[PDB]
Formats: structure tokens, C-alpha cells, sequence
């Protein structure tokens, strides 16, 4: 992302929606739901807060933090070796190698019995109130406004209170701005393009940045002169 | 005699159907 994620409170979207006389019955209760829906449907990683938190494994199982939504990586606390997805179907079940993990709910199923693991996970930036906190990027705000507008007009059109042309125009505008926001939050910055360039041009390829925490994904690959 | 509690709503419904017919022909064109 070229731009920065300056955070603002949720009713900044209701500043903008309620200009429209047909969206005057929207509330913070509706804003919260549709904003979470938009955050998830877009799936932009720059909107989440990067956090690292260590837990202990009792026996191939560990308690997971409360605010976790996705896991960037899991590693062993003492070695630093990263973990992979567990393809095994019989992990903690005995009969009569390289470590791995799996996460479903509040439980993480590792292949280690008793060890501490570091989890780099993503969460949502919250407000002083326990509510989501949205970027103030006007592209993001306009796209979220159009999302909420499109949902409300879909309801009104199912009722027959909106002309079909109106809903078609709203959907068209929302689709274009959804593409625009997706590209805005995804296209690399200049500093990120240096990382991508250092990853791309490698006379001797580096294919083991997963073992580390992708620390050296972006380091330059310096060849000595002979 | 006189009472318009049934004729008024029927006239309003007729004009609502005309409203929906009029706005159902509205198109935002393409291919420019």
C-alpha cells in the first residue's frame, strides 16, 4: 500500500451515508454489521493489526488468543523454526519429523507435546469502545458507503420501494469502487517494490524464507567480484 | 351520498401502477 492507514471511528461512515434521504434509518448497529461484512469480503491484510503472542503447548494442544482472526506463522520459541500445516491424519493418536500445526477454534493442534510457540496473528484495530476501527482512506470510505447503500437498496428493491435502474446504478458504482479499493490496498509501495525486486532477481535462488519468519524475503542478493 | 375512502385508494393504486410502468422503461445505455 502506498498510503498509510490513519484510523478513524465507525460513525465517520454515517457522516456520509445519511446525506442520502433514503439512508436516514441506518444506525451504528447496522453500520457495525455491514462494515464487518465489507472488511471480511474484501480480505485486505493491511486493515488488520499485526500482533505476536506466545503460548504454551500442554500435549499437542494450546490455548489460542481471544482476538485472533488469522495466523501469519507459528514457530518454536527456543529454536525459531517455523511450523507448517499439518497434513497428518493421526497426529496425537499412537499405535500399539518436521513440526507442524493446525488451528480450528480457540485450540491449536501442534505436533509437539510440551513447548512454547510464537504465533504472529492478525486482529482488528478497536476503539476506546469495543467496536471496529476503520481506515479513513476516502476510497475505502466511499466503497464501504456504496456497500451499505447497495445492501439497503437491495432490501428496498425486494420490497418494491426502489426502481430497478436505481439498484443497477448502485451495483455498478459499487463494483467499480470495490475493484478500485482492492487495487489501492494491494498494489505495492516503492519500499515494498524494493523488497519484491530483491526477492525476484536472485542469481542463487533463496527458497527457505519460511523457516525464518520471512525475515530475508526482501534482502538483496550480493555476489562477490572475482 | 359521498365517501372517498375506497375510491381514493384505488386511484392511488392505479397511479402507482402507472408509476412503476413509467420507471420500468428507464435504461442507462451502453456501447458509446
Amino acid at each position: 500500500m502506498v498510503n498509510n492507514i490513519n484510523w478513524v471511528k465507525l460513525p465517520v461512515i454515517l457522516d456520509r451515508l445519511l446525506r442520502h434521504p433514503l439512508l436516514t434509518d441506518l444506525n451504528l448497529e447496522t453500520a457495525i454489521q455491514y462494515t464487518l461484512d465489507f472488511i471480511s469480503a474484501m480480505g485486505l491484510p493491511n486493515v488488520y493489526v499485526d500482533k505476536i503472542e506466545t503460548i504454551d503447548i500442554k500435549e499437542y494442544r494450546g490455548e489460542l488468543p481471544c482476538d485472533l482472526i488469522s495466523i501469519n506463522q507459528v514457530r518454536l520459541h527456543k529454536n525459531g523454526i517455523a511450523l507448517r500445516a499439518m497434513t497428518d491424519n493421526f497426529n496425537a493418536y499412537p499405535t500399539h519429523g518436521e513440526p507442524s500445526f493446525k488451528t480450528q477454534g480457540r485450540v491449536i493442534f501442534t505436533s509437539i507435546k510440551h513447548e512454547k510457540v510464537d504465533i504472529s496473528y492478525k486482529a482488528i484495530m478497536l476503539d476506546d469502545e469495543g467496536l471496529p476501527l476503520i481506515p479513513d482512506n476516502p476510497i475505502f470510505l466511499k466503497t464501504l458507503e456504496l456497500y451499505i447503500k447497495k445492501e439497503w437498496f437491495t432490501i428496498l428493491f425486494d420490497m418494491g420501494k426502489i426502481s430497478p435502474a436505481v439498484l443497477n446504478n448502485t451495483q455498478q458504482e459499487y463494483a467499480f469502487k470495490a475493484g478500485q479499493c482492492n487495487n489501492e490496498f494491494v498494489i505495492p509501495s516503492v519500499s515494498e517494490m524494493e523488497a519484491i525486486t530483491n526477492m525476484w532477481n536472485q542469481l542463487i535462488p533463496r527458497v527457505t524464507e519460511f523457516r525464518r519468519g520471512f525475515k530475508n524475503l526482501g534482502d538483496k542478493e550480493y555476489i562477490r567480484v572475482h | 351520498f359521498g365517501s372517498g375512502a375506497i375510491g381514493y385508494e384505488f386511484d392511488n393504486r392505479y397511479l402507482n401502477n402507472q408509476e412503476m410502468s413509467a420507471v420500468a422503461k428507464q435504461r442507462l445505455t451502453s456501447l458509446p
